[PDB]
């Protein structure tokens, strides 16, 4: 499809206390990979990521319209960003162009500014916003991830096991998938640090 | 603030357009003079300055290939007049293939010499000589910032204009040739310039039938000044 | 659904002589299978010295007419003077390129005295390009006409045959019988003949009849 | 419909031929193509009649302003550019357009080469045309820079006479314009049959 | 003395000079005259030859606005064509929008508030018009309205327009107006007008006499007046 | 409707300007600003405009406006008015960074600013942006830096700034008391200390009558440090010690 | 926009405005600038710095091309919108037309925009006159100047803003063809010019030149002062 | 309109000596349902000229609707000048040509019939502004059936009289109501003289069918 | 004298000035009369120079096949009501393929010149036409001014010292109606020959005459079919 022009997927888990994201690493035309370092996770201040699925056009331009509204909110009120206020403005960012739309799948995954509250939440490509507890993903393969987070989600994780879970469900759906590969990128974050891991994952 | 632009006299015309009329006297004189055998054109360029360069003051510019110009007083306002002539003309060589005769080219002028609004932008200063060569022979033409536009056969304009009217009335006659009206029109100029006339002062734009091109002399002008 | 054009046909011929430009065209104007009237000239007088003739498209080519009609009026009561052959010719190519995108579905043909009072046919396309050419037919019956004025104007593909000026009466010899001939194998032409000369003492008209069929 | 045109020591040469049919119909046999733009300029006709003349005659309008406005004659590449942006505006509306412009200049020869697909591009060869290709074959055989000018004239009329000797959609008479450095001057205007006389044997 | 410039001031005593300074304007007009019947409404505007120089039937200030209505307009001539084709204009509205005449309140309305946003603004002036509205329907009967230069627009018997405003309607109004048909009304008209100034200040005048009603089946036109020629054979007897 | 136009963009009739000196004497009666010459870091200086005593000073900042990141602006005159001024700078800097992904800098940022000023001393006939305003911040090509916007358009890039009536005796201390080479910004702040201690007529310095705030270079962040108000105390009673110290010649 | 007309005649046939904008270029800083005939110069005066702050962003000779520099005098801003759109200008002519920009172009289009603006409905004219040199055709030098009104005027040398009658008063007698024209006598004689201004202090002195083919060189503060010290002996050898 | 929804059919008119006669028939039907049996489908203008239509009745209110506002506006004029029947059919030319330049047509089928000023007229409008003048016209399938009949007593005599053109109406009316499926069988006739314009009423034929009593 | 300035304002006294003005402007234009018989009409005008050498300024000007009109004022609202004569005039012979009836033609002149009458921000017209036509019934003589207050006569004239030349059409308007065109256009130079100071006589160069007929196209003569109508004159009786 469209969504699986330049491939993508991004995985998102809310632990106990603390918010696992990880997404792929792989960039590339339709059947001809490019490059293995391309970013789909971004830092939207502190304590809190966004991650970016589909059309790679989409993806920078909306991380950059994002980052716009976001530092022109940030400079307005010198406070940073509850996660559902984030949550607001990408629906509307995407839902301004209801007939020209975007092709992309927001995750967004943050902790709570005043306590240590985690947040997961997902949009459609026309700005359908989708709160839960446990797991949200997107990009080209669905049912992969779906399958494996519904086999290995536990409500209460330390972040170890946490990390553990959500890297033999990226690396196994993302073996089983085609289009998207060649490295897995995970961030796992929490109140008092944020952690960024690489996993040698199949390069075929 | 003393009657501004819309506001007629209680015995007459317009305020503005008089005083536009007054603007005109401080410009330089300019002398053009119908002939059967060809256009003929002078000006005075009143150089102040040995750095003011003389050959980039211009007064004659080029309309068509075969018309002619000369302008008073106020110039950008002039030039742009100038511009958007040329663009006219240009329009209809390319709508009809041909010249857009003299008169058809002042009409074009005068439709806006006062389309002056400000609302639903001021007149024009400048007062321009037409030369050019239609198919009805030569045209010498004089328009003025009110459009009231006249054919003339031999106008004088802008300072000292009153005795230059005169002389020339004194002179002119319908039969005559055109280095006789050459030399003709500046005895006068030398007449009413303040300075001695030699090669940078005055310029000369003569346009025939035969010699459509080229409507200019280029320091011939300077043996033409020394047979007086 | 709707569509804007239709094929009314028509068949226009023009000849440029030394001093005469002679125009002629039928008056049928038809649609389909049927026969609308008998009556209706293509011709058009303009000035003392110009004829328009319009075939194609009937209501682009009363539209047209008017056009110029207006743009004669502009000229005229603009500049003193009318207008000469090709600067009509000049103008309707501009109009037929203004309407380029959407087209006049319209053949043209002028022709005229120059300003030497000679004759010239300024044939046209649809889109607006010209040319100064001695001898056009347009319409339907085109191909129908163009290789016998090749024949006989031009004196063309022809051995030992020497070129002698093309007189009047030779010329109306040589329209009333193309026109025969191909009123004969057209469906788009005949019933009438409106032939237009245009000479240096004004305009002459004339009325042939046709086979009624 | 087959154009030439090349650039060697002594200026450039045009040549075209007259044919311009509709469809399986020849229209006519004296179709002027080489359209005279300016004393200085040459512009052809390479497809559609309409498009190719409006588009030159504006750009010689533009340029004509262009001298008036400077007092200096225009260059060749920027008559090139104003034609490329003028005719870029129409893109996808079906512009059918491919003409050469050629011309002298303050750098002496100039020829360039503009589409309606806007491939404005400079060059020393260049055809256009259904049967271009016979052109380029005949002449890519002849060609040179250090020609003469009787051998020039040769070279063109001999490949226009291929050209429309192979092809269907070209004949007629075939014009030849010769561009110097004070102006362009037109040498002769054959016909096909009287050069199959002479080139028969 | 500093506040009858503009027409947005009001004034230290609160109105507006430039809307009296219009209204007395059409003081030195014209006399027009207008009076119903009951099956019709009668125009009359007595109107001046200048010296010798005229036509004798051209300008008419009679115009004629819709199929049915008519103005009687005295004042400034050539904005009271340009408040005609306004009315024109609002005809052909609700003639295009709605397939029936034009009720006369509604246009009557209409046309007050086109003269009171004429009044409001300071970019323009307001108007030196007065003039008259006739009607006739067959469900309606006879209307006649009135609008001042201000735009107050309401409903009357009789009406006059021009020096003679009171005195006409000193004797207007002892008019047994409502048993009369129009055909008599024609020749009241022609006494009314030919009473006032005969000769003291001018010299020559000239009678126009419009006609709208029942007898003319709805229509509105001019009468013939050289047919029955009721002014001058009753002119002539009512000089004593 | 021709009688109500004041002059608003019109010439002097003895060949001045009219708004652009009426605006920069509507300046003069305004609060005081300062900056200095220091390397590694740059400071701001600010006095407190309506000092009564039943205020919240909630906001964190009443002169300054932490721009766009590395970046902060001091102001002085009409206060909406800037306020405007104030989010069309933060929205034009962000557009830059919108277009490029690149810090904006900073020169063309104020001359996009003058040229916004500039437009209504031109035309539009409205009333001109009668505010001068300071201007702290880094970039790639030339460091630390300040600039000096005023009605006009014109803008100079200064070391040490002026403000109005209040501040021409100030620039007159900077002048006599020039520095160079000292970057250290605790010097820099005791001299600032100084001048408004010279300049203002709050007696004995009341810190809650000032404003300090300052940006210094950290490792790839370019922090604005809007500081608290004990290091000011304790800056003050230093500078009190050097006035004892001055005492020290009797 | 406003009705308004900022333009009106006179009764006796003046611009009251456009003249008397005239006065405030008059009132502004001092610039000069010659040709010589492969080298070309020019120079602004009064940098009138505080001695103790910066002045690299107060630069009153920029460029816009490669070819060609600019000055001014008056008031700043209206000189920094010419600039920014004479910038945009000679880029616009750099998309069409592939030359190097002439001179007499991008001075057309100043006097152009200048004499349209001050002809439109409520607008305020530009108080400056700019100073346009370049040498683009075969190297050939040419400088041309404005005019509040939009009249470019082609000279040799110019001397405008504060006292421009006394400066030319000393071109005058600087108006001499030999005058030996070296590029260091030429530049200095240009000094001497600007040495013969109202206060003359020495140091606020700044000048740059453009040799034809290079770019722009801002020079120091030292060569100037050599250039000073042998025009002063120059001077002792006349006594 | 793309698409026709209420139209009508044929239109019959024919010049005679001083007069013009237009007759059309009272049917508005939709597809094939006659659902509109009791229309009228000529407009009779002011004093001089006459309108008859085609197509689709919607679009022939609305240019009654406009037509009658103009002929209003030209009486309250009040100059005694009126339009010629020929300056409505330029008008109506320009109309609809102007209508399909836009990619909008009216889809009608328009006959304009006129008397005025000694000279008949009869002139002819169609959707795509092909107009004409025509001693005789016949519109929609009447210029497949009635026409042949009209051009043949044409050529047989030049000219005619009141009776001869309305006796030849009814009987081509007649043959239409024989073999035109979207007919009905009442018609009314029109008239234009000097004398004024009138409408006659809602008339009928009178048919034959003896050969259905053949095998 | 305060409220004198500009349209917007009704005098105290309700005549506003800046009409009066206008007039007084069109008061200064040169002579020109118009007269209709009833089959021609003929208007005469006056040219006059700005000196000897130049030509005369024109003021009888063309409009359309059958109307021309006469001139007395400002020349650039002349030839801007001109263009929008010519292109009304070319707009219903366009849609209407007629020419048009004369009296719709000066009512669309009146309600173009009513708007810069009416608001603020344009000046009256100074304007002084004299408009010949056809429709079906003959000819019309129409005059305009800048109040827009379009008159119809049977003979006027307009401009400077033109009241004797109305005393005249009063004393000859009687006479006027039955002549055919040669005497009637003599009547037109019998009242231009009082336009002007006994002293010195009309001459060629200085008269225009332009005739419309009911058969015949409207013609503007100078000087040359102006030669036959200068004679069949006596001289002023002195």
């Amino acid at each position: 499809s469209i969504m699986s022009y330049n491939g993508g997927a991004v995985m998102a888990m809310k632990g106990k206390n603390c918010v696992a994201i990880a997404a792929d690493r792989r960039f590339g035309i339709q059947a001809q990979m490019v490059t293995t370092d391309f970013q789909k996770i971004f830092p939207m201040g502190d304590r809190l990521y966004i991650g970016l699925a589909g059309l790679a056009t989409d993806v920078q331009t909306v991380a950059q319209r994002l980052k716009f509204r976001l530092n022109l909110y940030e400079l307005k009120e010198g406070r940073q960003i509850k996660p559902y206020t984030l949550m607001s403005m990408v629906a509307n960012l995407l839902y301004e162009k209801r007939f020209g739309p975007y092709y992309t799948e927001p995750v967004i995954a943050g902790l709570d500014p005043k306590t240590f509250k985690p947040f997961i939440c997902s949009l459609d490509l026309i700005g359908c916003p989708m709160v839960t507890d446990d797991f949200v993903v997107s990009g080209t393969c669905a049912e992969q991830m779906y399958g494996m987070c519904e086999s290995l989600w536990e409500p209460n994780m330390d972040p170890d096991h946490l990390f553990e879970t959500i890297s033999q469900a990226m690396l196994n759906a993302v073996d089983r998938d085609a289009v998207s590969g060649m490295g897995v990128i995970v961030h796992i974050i929490e109140k008092d640090k944020i952690t960024t891991r690489t996993l040698k994952a199949r390069m075929d | 603030y003393d009657r501004g632009v819309n506001t007629f006299s209680p015995e007459g015309r317009l305020f503005q357009v008089e005083y536009a009329i007054e603007a005109i006297k401080l410009g330089s004189t300019a002398i053009g003079i119908q002939t059967s055998e060809g256009v003929c054109l002078a000006v005075e360029k009143r150089i102040t300055s040995p750095l003011m360069e003389p050959s980039s003051i211009e007064k004659i510019v080029e309309i068509d290939a075969h018309i002619g110009c000369a302008m008073s007083g106020l110039i950008a306002d002039a030039k742009t007049l100038i511009d958007k002539a040329r663009v006219e003309t240009q329009n209809h060589w390319f709508t009809y293939n041909e010249t857009m005769t003299v008169e058809s080219v002042t009409q074009a002028v005068s439709n806006l010499a006062l389309q002056f609004g400000e609302e639903d932008s001021r007149p024009f200063g400048v007062a321009l000589l037409f030369g050019g060569v239609d198919e009805k022979g030569p045209q010498l033409f004089h328009m003025d910032p009110s459009g009231t536009f006249v054919q003339c056969d031999a106008r004088a304009i802008g300072s000292a204009s009153e005795g230059a009217q005169s002389s020339l009335q004194e002179v002119y006659h319908k039969s005559m040739t055109l280095k006789e009206a050459i030399k003709s029109s500046l005895i006068i100029l030398k007449q009413v310039m303040e300075e001695k006339l030699n090669a940078t002062n005055i310029e000369l734009a003569t346009v025939q039938p035969g010699q459509n091109f080229h409507m200019f002399t280029k320091e011939e002008l300077e043996e033409v000044i020394k047979d007086i | 659904r709707f569509s804007p054009y239709v094929f009314n046909g028509g068949t226009i011929l023009a000849i440029a002589g030394e001093d005469f430009a002679i125009v002629a065209s039928d008056t049928r104007l038809s649609e389909g299978f049927s026969i609308h009237t008998r009556d209706s000239p293509k011709c058009y007088k303009l000035t003392d010295k110009t004829v328009i003739g319009c075939s194609g498209f009937h209501g682009d080519c009363l539209t047209l007419t008017k056009i110029i009609e207006a743009r004669l009026k502009m000229y005229k009561h603009s500049n003193n003077k009318a207008m000469t052959t090709g600067a009509i010719a000049a103008m309707l190519s501009t109009i037929l390129y203004s309407r380029r995108f959407f087209p006049y579905y319209v053949y043209n043909i002028i022709g005229g005295l120059d300003e030497e009072g000679k004759g010239a046919v300024y044939s046209f396309d649809p889109v607006g390009s010209y040319q100064r050419d001695s001898f056009k037919a347009g319409g339907s019956a085109s191909a129908m006409l163009q290789p016998l004025l090749d024949n006989q104007v031009g004196f063309k593909n022809m051995q030992n045959v020497e070129h002698v000026p093309l007189s009047l009466d030779r010329a109306m010899r040589l329209v009333k019988d193309v026109f025969i001939s191909a009123a004969e194998r057209d469906v788009y032409t005949g019933d009438a003949l409106r032939i237009c000369i245009v000479t240096k003492e004004g305009i002459r008209e004339e009325t042939v009849s046709l086979r009624k069929d | 419909t087959t154009t030439l045109a090349f650039k060697f020591r002594h200026g450039v040469i045009v040549a075209a031929d007259s044919r311009a049919t509709a469809g399986a119909y020849i229209a006519s046999q004296t179709v002027k193509k080489v359209i005279e733009i300016n004393p200085y300029l040459l512009g052809t006709m390479a497809g559609g009649a309409a498009d190719c003349s409006f588009w030159e005659r504006l750009l010689a309008r533009q340029c004509r302003i262009y001298e008036l406005r400077n007092k200096e004659r225009i260059s060749v590449a920027a008559a090139s550019k104003l034609l490329a942006n003028m005719v870029y505006q129409y893109k996808g509306m079906g512009l059918s357009m491919g003409t050469m412009i050629c011309g002298w200049d303050k750098r002496g020869p100039g020829l360039y080469y503009v589409d309606s697909e806007g491939n404005r591009i400079s060059g020393a060869t260049f055809s256009v045309g259904s049967g271009s290709v016979y052109a380029y074959g005949v002449m890519d055989r002849g060609y040179s820079y250090d020609l003469e000018v009787e051998q020039a004239y040769d070279l063109a009329r001999r490949a226009i006479y291929q050209a429309t000797y192979r092809d269907a959609y070209s004949g007629g008479a075939v014009n030849l314009y010769h561009v110097r450095e004070d102006g362009w001057i037109r040498v002769s205007s054959d016909n096909v049959a009287d050069l199959h006389e002479k080139y028969s044997g | 003395t500093g506040y009858d410039l503009s027409a947005s001031t009001f004034s230290p005593d609160g109105r507006v000079f430039q809307v009296e300074y219009a209204m007395k304007a059409v003081e030195n007009s014209s006399t027009a005259i207008g009076i119903r019947c009951k099956d019709g409404v009668v125009f009359g505007v007595e109107k001046l030859v200048l010296s010798k120089l005229y036509e004798e039937g051209s300008n008419k200030r009679l115009f004629n606005v819709d199929r049915h209505v008519g103005m009687a307009v005295a004042g400034l001539l050539a904005d009271a064509r340009s408040l005609a084709d306004i009315a024109r204009e609002e005809a052909s509205n609700f003639r295009s929008n709605f397939g029936y005449n034009i009720p006369l309140k509604h246009l009557a309305d209409r046309v007050a508030m086109y003269v009171h946003a004429y009044t409001l603004y300071s970019a323009v002036r307001p108007f030196g018009c007065s003039f008259m509205l006739g009607s006739y329907s067959v469900n309606d009967g006879a209307q006649l309205y009135m609008i001042d230069p201000s735009g107050v627009s309401y409903g009357y018997w009789g009406c006059a327009i021009g020096k003679a405003r009171q005195a006409a309607k000193t004797e207007i109004e002892k008019l047994q107006m409502k048993e009369m048909t129009c055909r008599d009304i024609v020749k009241e008209v022609a006494k009314i007008i030919y009473i006032v100034h005969d000769e003291v200040k001018d010299k020559a005048f000239e009678l126009e006499l419009s006609w709208v009603g029942e007898l003319t089946n709805g229509r509105h036109e001019i009468v013939p007046k050289d047919i029955r020629e009721e002014a001058e054979k009753y002119a002539k007897e009512s000089l004593k | 409707s021709r009688r109500y136009d004041s002059r608003t963009t019109i010439f002097s009739p003895e060949g001045r300007l009219y708004q652009v000196e009426y605006a920069m004497e509507a300046i003069g009666h305004a609060g005081t600003c300062l900056g200095i010459l220091a390397n590694d870091g740059v400071l701001l200086a600010a006095e407190r405009r309506n000092i009564h005593k039943l205020l919240d000073e909630v906001f964190f900042s009443e002169k300054i406006y932490k721009l766009n990141e590395d970046m902060a602006c001091s102001v002085a005159g009409i206060t909406s008015d800037a306020n405007v001024l104030t989010n069309e700078l933060r929205l034009i800097a962000q557009r830059y960074l919108l277009q490029y992904q690149e810090p904006i800098p900073c020169e063309q940022l104020v001359t996009a600013l003058c040229d916004i000023k500039q437009a209504y001393t031109q035309f539009g006939g409205k009333r001109p942006f009668g505010v001068s305003l300071l201007y702290i911040g880094w970039d790639k090509h030339y460091g630390f830096q300040l600039y000096q916007s005023d009605p006009s358009g014109n803008y100079g890039g200064w070391k040490a700034t002026c403000i109005g009536n209040n501040s021409a005796a100030a620039v007159s201390m900077l002048k006599q008391d020039y520095k160079e080479g000292e970057m250290t910004l605790k010097s820099a702040l005791a001299l600032a200390i100084k001048v408004l201690n010279k300049t203002m007529d709050v007696s004995k310095l009341s810190a809650e009558k000032v404003e300090i705030a300052t940006l210094t270079r950290e490792n790839g962040k370019t922090v604005i440090r809007v500081l608290k108000q004990k290091e000011v105390e304790q800056l003050i009673k230093k500078h009190e010690e050097e006035e004892a110290k001055a005492e020290r010649e009797k | 926009s406003y009705d308004r007309a900022i333009t009106v005649f006179s009764p006796d046939g003046h611009l009251f405005q456009v003249e008397y904008a005239q006065e405030a270029v008059k009132k502004g800083s001092t610039a000069v600038g010659v040709r010589g005939r492969d080298i070309v110069v020019l120079g602004v005066e009064k940098k009138s710095v505080a001695k103790l702050q910066d002045e690299r962003t107060v630069r009153k000779i920029c460029a816009l091309d490669d070819n060609v520099c600019m000055a001014f005098a008056g008031l700043t801003a209206d000189a920094r919108i010419v600039i920014n759109r004479a910038r945009v200008e000679c880029q616009s002519h750099r998309l069409t037309v592939e030359d190097p920009v002439t001179v007499e172009y991008i001075t057309r289009y100043i006097a152009s925009l200048k004499q349209r603006y001050t002809q439109s409905n409520g607008r305020r004219p530009f108080g400056i006159s700019a100073l346009i040199v370049g040498f683009d055709f075969d190297g050939t030098p040419r400088l041309y100047q404005t005019d509040p009104s939009g009249t470019y005027h082609a000279w040799k040398a110019n001397a405008i803003g504060r006292g421009a009658k006394s400066v030319r008063e000393f071109l005058e007698k600087n108006y001499t063809d030999e005058a030996i024209e070296t590029d260091d006598l030429t530049i200095k004689l240009v000094i001497k010019a600007l040495l013969e201004v109202v206060q003359s202090g020495g140091k606020n002195i700044e000048l740059a030149v453009m040799r034809r083919d290079q770019s722009l060189k801002i020079l120091n503060p030292e060569e100037i002062e050599k250039y000073v010290a042998e025009i002063e002996k120059e001077k002792e050898e006349n006594e | 309109t793309q698409n026709p929804m209420v139209t009508g059919t044929s239109v019959l008119g024919v010049k005679f000596e001083g007069g013009v006669v237009i007759a059309a028939d009272m049917l508005g039907s939709y597809g094939s349902l006659a659902r509109f049996r009791n229309i009228s489908r000529i407009m009779r203008v002011n004093n001089s000229t006459m309108l008859g239509a085609s197509g689709d009745y919607a679009d022939f209110q609305y240019l009654k609707q406009v037509l009658g506002q103009m002929v209003i506006d030209e009486e309250l004029l009040g100059d005694g000048h009126s339009y010629s029947p020929r300056a409505i059919h330029s008008w109506l030319t320009r109309a609809m040509y102007s209508r399909r330049s836009k990619m909008n047509p009216l889809w009608n089928t328009m006959v304009i019939g006129g008397y005025a000023d000694g000279e008949s007229f009869l002139g002819y409008v169609d959707m795509l502004g092909v107009a004409y003048e025509a001693p005789s016209l016949a519109t929609g399938y009447g210029a497949y059936l009635a026409q042949p009949l009209l051009r043949e007593v044409l050529e047989k005599q030049p000219v005619l009289s009141q009776t001869e053109a309305r006796d030849l109406v009814e009987r081509c009316m007649r043959v239409l109501y024989y073999r035109d499926a979207r007919s009905y069988n009442r018609f009314q006739i029109a008239t234009v003289t000097e004398k004024g314009v009138e409408i006659e009423g809602p008339l009928s034929t009178e048919t034959n069918w003896d050969i259905a009593h053949m095998i | 004298n305060q409220y004198d300035n500009d349209v917007t304002v009704w005098s105290p006294q309700g005549r506003i000035h800046q009409i009066e003005y206008a007039m007084e402007a069109v008061k200064q234009g040169s002579a020109t009369v118009g007269l209709k018989s009833k089959t021609h009409a003929v208007l005469v005008a006056l040219k006059r120079a700005q000196s000897e050498l130049a030509a005369h300024q024109k003021k009888i000007l063309h409009v359309d096949n059958h109307i021309g009109i006469s001139i007395a004022g400002l020349t650039a609202d002349a030839r801007l009501l001109c263009n929008f004569m010519r292109q009304e005039c070319l707009d219903s012979r366009f849609v209407f393929d007629r020419p048009l009836p004369v009296s719709r033609l000066v009512s669309l002149i009146g309600s173009k010149t009513q708007i810069p009458t009416q608001r603020y921000g344009r000046r009256p017209y100074g304007v002084g036409l004299l408009i010949a036509g056809y429709d079906d019934m003959g000819p019309h003589i129409f005059q305009t001014c800048p109040s827009a207050n379009y008159f119809d006569c049977r003979a006027m004239s307009i401009g400077a010292r033109s009241q004797s030349a109305r005393t005249y059409l009063e004393r000859h308007m009687s006479e006027f109606m039955e002549c055919n065109l040669n005497e009637l256009v003599k009547h037109g130079l019998r009242a231009l020959r009082e336009t002007l100071p006994a002293e010195q006589d009309l001459t060629t160069k200085n008269v225009s005459i332009g005739i419309v007929g009911k058969d015949l196209e409207f013609t503007i003569y100078d000087d040359d079919d102006v030669s036959p109508f200068l004679e069949g004159l006596e001289e002023r009786p002195q």
